């Protein structure tokens, strides 16, 4: 489930994964008013993510423009230039 | 068919000689001592001014160029140490004026930036001389000027060296005038006050970009409109983006704050409709075979030890691949072919006292590089030349004029490296300043003038020994020092690199580590202009 | 570096509302009264003629350009309304000559067929015009110019109007030397009679093609050969492809039957060892934004009502992108940078009454333009010069001839599409046909002339009302009307677009949702011609 992506629009993917991992549908204490008895558990909250988490999509920003240096470098005359590395150093 | 295998330069040096470790000690110290004096360089007027300068809501110069050029790109600034210690009393960084080339829109352009939290962004007359040597880069090189425009006028206490002379203040307006009838983009950037001759500086330029409240355009401020007409006028009123933009119509573009202003430059930019046509043949890049870092080493800091130029070379050339031209005749001067990031390029370094022989040998190479339309690298190391009646007899001096002649008319660009002494003509035969190279960079190592302080020392030390042996009264080695000791120290302190970048000699002091990449990025933005034939005066032979 | 985000032109329309609603309808109309006349212009001479036509072997004029141009490519055709009710009681469907731009073997060339079923292919004098238009266009663009050839001779009751002046049929010969002079192709493929001036249009190409049987050349018809000598022979044995193939030598290859002909010209095509460089940047093309049909809604059928040019523009620039320049100053006029199918264009709107300023903006971005070799589009949409004592102490005349002199002199590429109004000297300004724009379009709901029908009417109401209370016999409101409403008449009349179109005045009538492929095709043909450098008159400050 935890490879399974969507992006565009809203899934229950999360929902799911919360209901798996509750305890009781681990012990197999499966019973119809599972999902009214445990709707505060189900549903959760966003967290604050981690600093690191912040970190990592700096870094991916940061790489994704890497790349579109490295488109225009494809079409360009100067291939080898110094400037479209993406070195960022004065 | 590129598969042959060829020989490479270079050898790898004795790390644990003595000389060795302390070359690179005494090396790595003026290294360190450059970074941080360019740290402090880094910081401008100030927290003070610094503060002051943020709370208008305006970004600071430095992250101006930041956020105009294309992102990660680097940034190749010039003279950084213009103005350091120029004045008696008042500290001045980097002169009031940030100049470099950079990358916008995937081209290469000239940004000139006033620092407005330097003297409130006053010209003193360093700071005029810093843009004209960036317009003169601009133009030879046929790079876009971009001016991110924040100034406070002229300093009026040194106003007689900033406002009459052709290289003074003028020259500013007469070098966009001219660049623009070249098709060479003037693009500027109202981003604060201007004034006075300030506000001619936006009206000369191509397209215009104005800030909402801060920039300000007027050919006479409101002290001025006060006391010819005693009127009270705000800056605003008087100049404003909104009065020039939909009144005056000085303004092109409207911006509503430093970035919005910035986004609108880079689109400028992109619409120029140029696209970089190279004239020289491109091979793919590689790097050298050995680490940079040993330069460190194997020049160190001592002027009187020798160091073979080689060395030098296999570290900055691709893969240190070097085919040397007449290897055995005239020693004293080396000349070959090589490439740096794919570029083609003709080296010729200083390896001794010049003779006749290396003059002739650097003549005939020069004309080789300029037929082929071949950039020339310089690397000075002088000594001076060759002392002797028979070299005299010889012509030494019709040799070596050979070679100032061929190099004054070379048409291909030249860029040269002072990494060791320069000293009288040889200064001149090896593409000095006055030579008009592409640029000019200097090692944190480097001597220059008219002759070495030793030699200057000990010629007066034959003048007024004879003045006084030849008159009569004796005259004691005591005497001797009380002559000598004040010009050796003269030399040394005007001979210094700081004192040569502080004025603009030079167009900065550059880590041996980084002489590649400096090179690299010189070499690719003067190919932007396409190389012209070489039209040679009469050989003296 | 071409990442960076901006801003879109357009906004989405109210479909709801009523204006909209009629806007739509109206415009609509015009565009199907426009489709079906083309159809009817499309049969030709008529189904008896056609027939007749086809019972000699011969192809349709039509069908010989389908299977002439590469497959499935587009054919921009020109003035498909020449000759609309231009002669009191002849029909003349499209001048009895089809002319346009295609592709042939991969390059743009302009296609001149006779219209044999039109009158047997006669020469009317709108005929003449028409064809010098297309030498012309393909002269100022390096086009190669195929001749289809089958024609009647001149149209001898209107002589006077064909032979004689400089712009008659003489110049057609003219044109083909001048063209051959530069290596601008001349081919010419006989498929049916030509005589009289027709023989030398295969004797003045550079390589010609001739029907086996079809195809007949003589300077002196059958029925003048008996006149001046008495003597009775057949068109074939005058002339035939067998006598100029073989004895005349006049056939430089020899077709059996249409289809081969034009096979033949495909190869003859492919040798002309010619391929096509670009002198402008090129960046991958997108769609607008939004759909071109909502121009009927935008603009409709009334010229008095106002719209926002940038609602046009929005719909025909790649990306609906638009970077206006000096938008807050002048804002009558709209000048900015955008690009069409990927090439770079420097479009000029008319949003309003033309101003001082309005005209000061425009010259300045002539300039602009004609410095980056970027080429130039005129969106037409006029309703005068403001007038006033004011303006004219301030030399709007002064103004108003500083864009005229900028936009004459301009070399760059210039395109003209009338989305309306078209009167006095605002047409001059705006780059009208006395200004050698490479094309002029103009839309169903245009409307041309020296001035609006009202603005006649009204002053003629002035000169007479004067008249007669100067002189004193009183003239009355109904007499008003006597005088009003024959100028309105007439005004309405010539200033329609089949009249202005009927005449060669325009390129052809084009309906708005084509405006973005015209534009394309047509900056794509004109890029065949290097771009030259503008040489500007004096400036009047
Ligand atoms: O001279 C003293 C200050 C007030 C008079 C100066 C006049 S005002 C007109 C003209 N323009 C200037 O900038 N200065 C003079
Ligand atoms: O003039 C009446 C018709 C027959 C004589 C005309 C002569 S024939 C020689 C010359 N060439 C022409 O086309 N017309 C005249």
């Amino acid at each position: 489930l935890r490879q399974y992506n969507i992006v565009g629009l809203h899934t229950n993917i999360d929902f799911l994964l919360n209901l798996s991992g509750h305890p009781e549908f681990e012990a197999g204490n499966v019973h119809t008013d599972f999902i009214p008895q445990h709707h505060k558990q189900l549903l959760l909250s966003r967290k604050a993510a981690a600093k690191e988490s912040l970190c990592q999509a700096a870094l991916g920003l940061i790489l994704k423009e890497k790349a579109m240096t490295d488109t225009f470098t494809l079409q360009a005359h100067d291939q080898f230039s110094p400037f479209s590395s993406s070195s960022g150093r004065r | 068919y590129h598969g042959d295998s060829v020989a490479s330069l270079g050898t790898q040096p004795d790390l644990g000689s003595a000389l060795y470790q302390e070359n690179y000690k005494q090396m790595k110290a003026l290294v360190n001592q450059l970074h941080e004096r360019v740290e402090h360089i880094k910081l401008g007027g100030g927290e003070k001014a610094r503060a002051l300068h943020i709370s208008r809501g305006k970004l600071l110069p430095r992250e101006r160029i930041d956020n105009l050029i294309d992102p990660g790109s680097p940034f190749l600034e010039l003279s950084q140490f213009a103005g350091y210690q120029l004045y008696d009393n008042e500290e001045v960084p980097g002169g009031g004026i940030i100049t470099g080339i950079g990358r916008v829109s995937g081209v290469e352009c000239m940004i000139i930036a006033n620092d407005a939290t330097v003297k409130g962004g006053a010209y003193y007359p360093v700071t005029v001389k810093k843009q004209l040597r960036a317009q003169e880069i601009a133009m030879q090189n046929r790079l876009p000027c971009i001016y991110l425009v924040d100034s406070g006028g002229a300093y009026l206490p040194r106003q007689a060296d900033v406002f009459p002379d052709r290289d003074h203040f003028g020259r500013t307006f007469y070098n966009q005038a001219i660049m623009s009838s070249k098709n060479i983009a003037q693009i500027a950037v109202v981003m604060g006050s201007c004034t006075a001759g300030g506000a001619y500086v936006p009206a000369m330029a191509d397209e215009n970009i104005i800030v909402r409240k801060q920039g300000t355009i007027f050919l006479a401020g409101p002290p001025l409109v006060k006391a010819a007409t005693g009127e009270e006028v705000s800056a605003e009123d008087l100049g404003g983006a909104d009065l020039h933009c939909r009144k005056s119509g000085v303004s092109d573009h409207w911006a509503l704050d430093d970035h919005h202003a910035l986004h609108l430059t880079r689109k400028v930019v992109r619409n120029l409709n140029y696209q970089k046509k190279l004239d020289v043949t491109i091979e793919p890049s590689e790097e050298p075979l050995f680490p940079a870092d040993e330069l460190y080493g194997i020049v160190g800091a001592n002027l009187k030890r020798s160091f073979d130029v080689r060395e030098v070379i296999a570290r900055i050339v691709d893969g240190s691949r070097f085919t040397e031209f007449k290897a055995f005749y005239g020693d004293t001067l080396v000349t070959g072919f090589a490439r740096i990031f794919g570029y083609p390029v003709g080296i010729v370094g200083n390896n001794g006292v010049l003779f006749s022989e290396s003059a002739k040998k650097g003549t005939h190479f020069v004309q080789l590089c300029c037929q082929r339309n071949i950039p020339l690298l310089f690397l000075q190391n002088i000594t001076g030349f060759m002392v002797g009646r028979e070299y005299e007899a010889e012509g030494i001096a019709k040799d070596g004029a050979k070679m100032v002649a061929a190099v004054a008319c070379a048409q291909v660009p030249k860029i040269t490296l002072i990494i060791g002494g320069s000293y009288g003509a040889g200064n001149y035969g090896m593409c000095g300043r006055a030579y008009s190279p592409r640029f000019l960079y200097i090692w944190p190592n480097a001597r220059i003038s008219v002759m070495g302080g030793e030699q200057a020392a000990n010629v007066l030390a034959t003048i007024t020994k004879d003045q006084r042996a030849r008159e009569g009264k004796q005259f004691s080695s005591a005497d001797e020092a009380a002559l000598k000791e004040p010009i050796i120290k003269k030399f040394e302190e005007e001979g210094n690199p700081y004192y040569s970048s502080a004025r603009v000699w030079d167009d900065g002091i550059i880590d041996p580590a980084d002489t590649r990449l400096v090179l690299g990025l010189s070499f690719s933005a003067a190919l932007n202009a396409p190389i012209e034939k070489t039209d040679f005066g009469i050989f003296r032979m």
